[PDB]
């Protein structure tokens, strides 16, 4: 049974440092790279950086001086450590268990006192049933490196599909990922009401694991 | 078909393998950023499928440093020993090193079995 759990602070001030724990069960650190994702309210997802299985590690260029990651490969624990605060750095953060199939942690509130990858609509505006499509385009081969992910409001983000055409195990056969190279592409088939929300895609072929600008999909 | 040759192709494989390895056991960190898909199961010749399709991404990553010469030397050789199935591939994810010492592994127990 895989489980990810981000332990933070809550509220800090602004002159202080954050500091957030990920306890992880049902696999080693040993064999699992984990990186730490963040979500600014009503924002797009946004990657920091990983830890790697051998204990290096590697970081967003823009956060790469004031963050710190580490573990404990026998506590099962990875730690995120950020100074220099912003309010700019309140956000949902996320630990992601970054094998073939990304693993999610639940995200935990911290309230504060390279490839490029260009995601289609920024916004979807349907008919109930309907078919549409969602493309993401990356600036070089990612040789099918390519998550796609469906998030509901107050809720952490759901893989849909991995390594660009593989259907995750309980997600309806009416997601289909498709493409190859550069061009992906994400097809729902007959949508649903339960298909309202906001899509990303994610490619991991290098860092930055750089997500798409999210597609906000509505029945209009 | 025959022996001899499956023989021959598979030390030759095993050979480039440990060339490349050896070329870069000598940028490295770089290139130890990039992650590669591994067999869920790789004990019989069928199963280089998981090695043909990631030939392409190690291509990629030995670029960044002859490359094109090796790899397809390698490609034209998994082609002939996997002859004319899907590849399963497991969770866990390998940097470069680990990624040729787990085919090095398999070609190894191959050979010592013919």
């Amino acid at each position: 049974e895989v489980q990810l759990q981000e332990s933070g602070p809550g509220l800090v001030a602004p002159s202080q440092s954050l500091s957030i724990t990920c306890t992880v069960s049902g696999f080693s650190l040993t064999n699992y790279d984990i990186s730490w994702i963040r979500q600014p309210p009503g924002k797009g997802l946004e990657w920091l950086g990983v830890i790697w299985t051998g204990g290096g590690t590697n970081y967003n260029s823009g956060f790469m001086s004031r963050l710190s990651i580490t573990k404990d490969n026998s506590k099962s624990q990875v730690f995120l450590k950020m100074n220099s605060l912003q309010t700019d750095d309140t956000a949902i953060y996320y630990c992601v268990r970054q094998g073939r199939t990304p693993y999610w942690g639940q995200g935990t509130l911290v309230t504060v006192s390279d490839i490029q990858v260009t995601q289609s609509p920024s916004s979807l505006s349907v008919s109930l049933g309907d078919r549409v499509t969602i493309t993401c385009k990356a600036s070089k081969d990612i040789y099918n490196r390519l998550a796609w992910y469906q998030q509901k409001p107050g809720n952490a983000p759901r893989l849909l599909i991995s390594g660009a055409t593989s259907l995750e195990t309980g997600v309806p056969s009416r997601f289909s990922g498709s493409g190859s190279g550069k061009d992906y592409t994400l097809t729902i088939t007959s949508l649903q009401t339960e298909d309202v929300a906001t899509y990303y895609c994610q490619q991991f072929w290098g860092t930055p694991y750089t997500f798409g600008g999210g597609t906000k999909l509505e029945i209009k | 078909s025959s022996t001899k040759k499956t023989q021959l192709q598979l030390e030759h494989l095993l050979l480039d393998l440990q060339m490349i390895l050896n070329g870069i056991n000598n940028k490295l960190t770089r290139m130890l950023t990039f992650k590669f898909y591994m067999p869920k199961k790789a004990t019989e010749l069928k199963h280089l499928q998981c090695l043909e399709e990631e030939l392409k991404p190690l291509e990629e990553v030995l670029n960044l440093a002859r490359p094109r010469d090796l790899i397809s030397n390698i490609n034209v050789i998994v082609l002939e020993l996997k002859g004319s199935f899907m590849c399963e591939y497991a969770d866990e994810t390998a940097t470069i090193v680990e990624f040729l010492n787990r085919w090095i592994t398999f070609c190894q127990s191959i050979i010592s079995t013919l």
